């Protein structure tokens, strides 16, 4: 199957800063990528799909970009409700694999 | 409002079998694939498989074949996953997640069932 | 006439004109396939690749089918419509298949231009198989996203598999679009498949229907039956090798596992139908992509109706895809019954004798006590001779029409294969 390398494993910033998470794909997936956010103790929530499209409800500060085997999620003006784990998951075709994750914390 | 009410946690003896449950309420149960996902304690997510509720054909991850079996119940609109011969490494949190229609991104997730295998 | 006169006339009368006809009818298709292959290697945006193959498929359909190609065009547009109105459902396969069925039935009503619809039925079958397979792959979750308009259209109008080419799953076409390097193995596969296509064409035309009078000192009812069967088989093998040569020339048709690119698209295996083990292996090795499509989609969906009912539904789906016609519904029903009886009888024989007589090659994980020797060999050769006899009796219809012609050709053979299958089923029921 496809292996998803997400980076960095850990990442910390201040409320209002800007962060960027990278997801490298073992194969070419034609910009078929979703970004989920899982807070501490809850279930994941779908933020981005098709590597660029925001879902209905997610703020406009989350910006997905990339294509091929390189994707990125940029979060501008980090708010206190934006600190959790982020997983990139390809929806190219079964079996759908996830990334390692990125634990976004406050420092 | 879509809601996948997932059953409570289980404490299983090693080698036995467990059966989760995910009762769907809010949409037509036979209109979207039901994905089953596994997450270790603080580790990444793992896609166990999915079941199509319209025709009961399933689609498993090869790493989880023979370990998990999916069933459905349209009368009660409930999806079950049974895990067999639980090793000590099968203690995790198992989610049921509905596909986002067109895409197979997991739009609506359950709350997670904690499976703990010990003595 | 005389054998020496025939072999004098052979080289210049038939072998050169037939090869010239084949090359003349496939040269532009091969040129367009190589054009798209070279284009998709430059690194254009994916939507430009899909649009370019849509244009190439339009031109190929025009070149082969002058202006009636519009029918195929409808079959594409309609399909996308049905894949856009139910993009969110888990019924995509059901809706697409019901649309395909209604389309092909309202085509069988012969109110449309009948002379050319029977000519386009091949491309229409390929497009319908592609649309149904994409629908069911989205249903089961093997394709993640419903494709965009240009991706779906570039999939249906893939210039490698538009006219003759076999069915390839949506992901095979996607990886074909992604492109691969032009290694010497690709050229070897293309050249080998083209050479085998031309060889099978000349064998079907100028070596098959003149076999027993001239090529053998044998020469009759069964001789001409075997000759018609061989000629039809080798025409089908020509079309199959040409389809894989034109689908490998375009980029598709490859399998890779752990950095090992191997161009191994196979459409038909002539050595499993001309030296058969059983009729199951014959119907499986006749067309490998179509057997996979039928089995997977139709059989694994209709497996609730029971084994035999699902087999009959699969053969009915095949008869519908290839166009309903007496001498084809009859052949396919006879194949259903023959393969069923032979499979089940061989299974019971292998369970009773504890030998390897299973309708297919069983591996070394057998529960079988007798694996080699002479009895197993003798029984498998007997069943192979029975399979060749069945193939001759079935292909005798495609010489060199309606109910009268089928009944005539199958009564001239005294209805041998049907009585043989009936006796085989009686022998099956007696021992179990
Ligand atoms: C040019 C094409 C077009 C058409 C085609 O050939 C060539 O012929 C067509 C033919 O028509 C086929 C149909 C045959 C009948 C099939 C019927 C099936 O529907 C039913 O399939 C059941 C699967 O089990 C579902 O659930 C049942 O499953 C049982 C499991 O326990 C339950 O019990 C039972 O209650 C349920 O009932 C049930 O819920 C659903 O109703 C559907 O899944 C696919 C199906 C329709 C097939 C689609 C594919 C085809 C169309 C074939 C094929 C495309
Ligand atoms: C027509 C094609 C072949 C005919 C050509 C050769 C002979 C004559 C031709 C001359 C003129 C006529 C040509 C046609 C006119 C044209 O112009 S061109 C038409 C091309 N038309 C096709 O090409 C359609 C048929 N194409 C198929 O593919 C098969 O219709 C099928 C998918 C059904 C078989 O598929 P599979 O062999 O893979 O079976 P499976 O393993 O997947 O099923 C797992 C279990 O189901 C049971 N089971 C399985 N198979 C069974 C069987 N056959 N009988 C009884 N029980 C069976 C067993 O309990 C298990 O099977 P096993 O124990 O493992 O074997
Ligand atoms: C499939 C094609 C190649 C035929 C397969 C068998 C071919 C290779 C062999 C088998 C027996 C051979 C024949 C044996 C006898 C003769 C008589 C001679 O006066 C003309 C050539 C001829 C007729 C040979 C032609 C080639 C032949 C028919
Ligand atoms: C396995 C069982 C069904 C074997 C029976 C084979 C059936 C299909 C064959 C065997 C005898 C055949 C009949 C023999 C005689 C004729 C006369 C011919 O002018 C019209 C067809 C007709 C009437 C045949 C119809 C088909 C027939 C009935
Ligand atoms: C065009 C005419 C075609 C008629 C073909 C019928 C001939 C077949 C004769 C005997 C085959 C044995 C029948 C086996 C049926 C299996 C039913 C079962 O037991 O499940
Ligand atoms: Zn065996």
């Amino acid at each position: 199957d496809i292996h998803m390398t997400q980076s960095p494993a850990s990442l910390s910033a201040f409320v209002g800063e800007t962060v960027t998470i990278t997801c490298r794909t073992s194969e070419n997936i034609f910009s078929y990528l979703a970004w989920y956010q899982q807070k501490q103790g809850k279930s994941p929530q779908l933020l981005v799909y098709n590597a660029k499209t925001l879902t209905s409800g997610v703020p406009s500060r989350f910006s997905g970009s990339g294509s091929g085997t390189q994707f990125s999620l940029k979060i501008n003006s980090l708010q206190p409700e934006d600190f959790g784990s982020y997983y990139c998951q390809h929806h190219y075709g079964s079996p759908y694999t996830f990334g390692g994750g990125t634990k976004l914390e406050i420092k | 409002e879509i809601q996948l009410q997932q059953s409570g946690a289980e404490l299983v003896k090693p080698g036995a079998s467990v059966k989760m449950s995910c009762k769907v309420s809010g949409y037509s149960f036979t209109g979207y694939n039901m994905n089953w996902v596994k997450q270790s304690h603080g580790k990444s997510l793992e896609w166990i498989g999915n079941i199509n509720p319209y025709y009961v054909s399933t689609n498993y991850n090869q790493k989880f074949t023979g370990k998990a079996t999916f069933t459905v119940d349209r009368s009660s609109s409930t999806a079950y996953m049974q895990l067999d011969s639980l090793t000590s490494e099968d203690s995790a949190v198992y989610y049921c997640a509905r596909s986002y229609g067109s895409s197979h991104t997991f739009a609506y997730w359950g709350q997670g069932t904690l499976v703990t295998v010990s003595s | 006439f005389s054998r020496q006169e025939f072999f004098q006339q052979l080289l210049q009368g038939c072998l050169l004109p037939t090869a010239q006809q084949g090359l003349d009818q496939i040269w532009l298709l091969l040129a367009i396939c190589l054009a798209c292959r070279l284009l998709w290697r430059l690194g254009l945006p994916s939507y430009l690749k899909h649009a370019s193959t849509v244009a190439g498929g339009f031109f190929s359909l025009y070149h082969f089918f002058q202006l009636h190609m519009v029918w195929v065009v409808l079959l594409s547009l309609l399909c996308y419509l049905v894949l856009f109105l139910c993009r969110h459902s888990s019924h995509r396969g059901v809706f697409l298949s019901v649309t395909i069925l209604i389309y092909l039935l309202m085509g069988e009503m012969h109110m449309v231009d009948t002379v050319t619809w029977h000519k386009m039925r091949g491309a229409q079958m390929i497009v319908a198989m592609k649309a149904v397979s994409l629908g069911f792959d989205l249903d089961r979750g093997e394709v993640g996203t419903v494709p965009s308009p240009v991706e779906f259209m570039g999939y249906l109008y893939f210039v490698g598999t538009i006219v003759f080419g076999p069915w390839i799953s949506f992901h095979s076409y996607l990886q074909a679009v992604q492109g691969r390097p032009l290694s010497c193995r690709w050229l070897q596969k293309v050249a080998r498949s083209l050479a085998l296509a031309l060889l099978c064409l000349v064998l079907s035309t100028c070596v098959g229907p003149y076999l027993f009078p001239y090529f053998i000192p044998l020469n009759a009812r069964w001789l001409r039956a075997y000759e018609s069967a061989v000629s039809f088989h080798f025409s089908n093998y020509f079309v199959g090798f040409l389809s894989e040569a034109t689908a490998t020339l375009a980029g598709a048709g490859f399998t890779e596992e752990k950095d090992h690119l191997e161009w191994d698209l196979t459409v038909s295996k002539p050595l499993n139908v001309e030296l058969p083990r059983s009729m199951v292996e014959v119907v499986t090795s006749w067309n490998l992509p179509m057997s996979y499509w039928l089995n997977n989609y139709v059989f694994k969906n209709a497996l609730r109706l029971g084994t035999f009912s699902a087999v009959l539904v699969t053969y009915a789906a095949s008869a519908l895809l290839h166009g309903f016609s007496f001498h084809l519904a009859a052949v396919l029903l006879s194949l259903a019954f023959i393969t069923y009886v032979e499979h089940v009888l061989r299974k019971r024989l292998a369970r009773i004798l504890s030998a390897c007589v299973l309708s297919k090659r069983c591996p070394p994980d057998c529960s079988h006590q007798h694996r080699l020797g002479l009895g197993v060999r003798a029984l498998n050769l007997l069943f192979g001779a029975l399979a060749i006899f069945h193939l001759a009796y079935l292909g005798s219809l495609f010489d060199v029409y309606g109910m009268a012609y089928t009944v005539h050709k199958w009564s001239e053979l005294s209805w041998a294969s049907h009585w043989v299958t009936f006796g085989c089923w009686i022998f099956y029921r007696l021992i179990g």
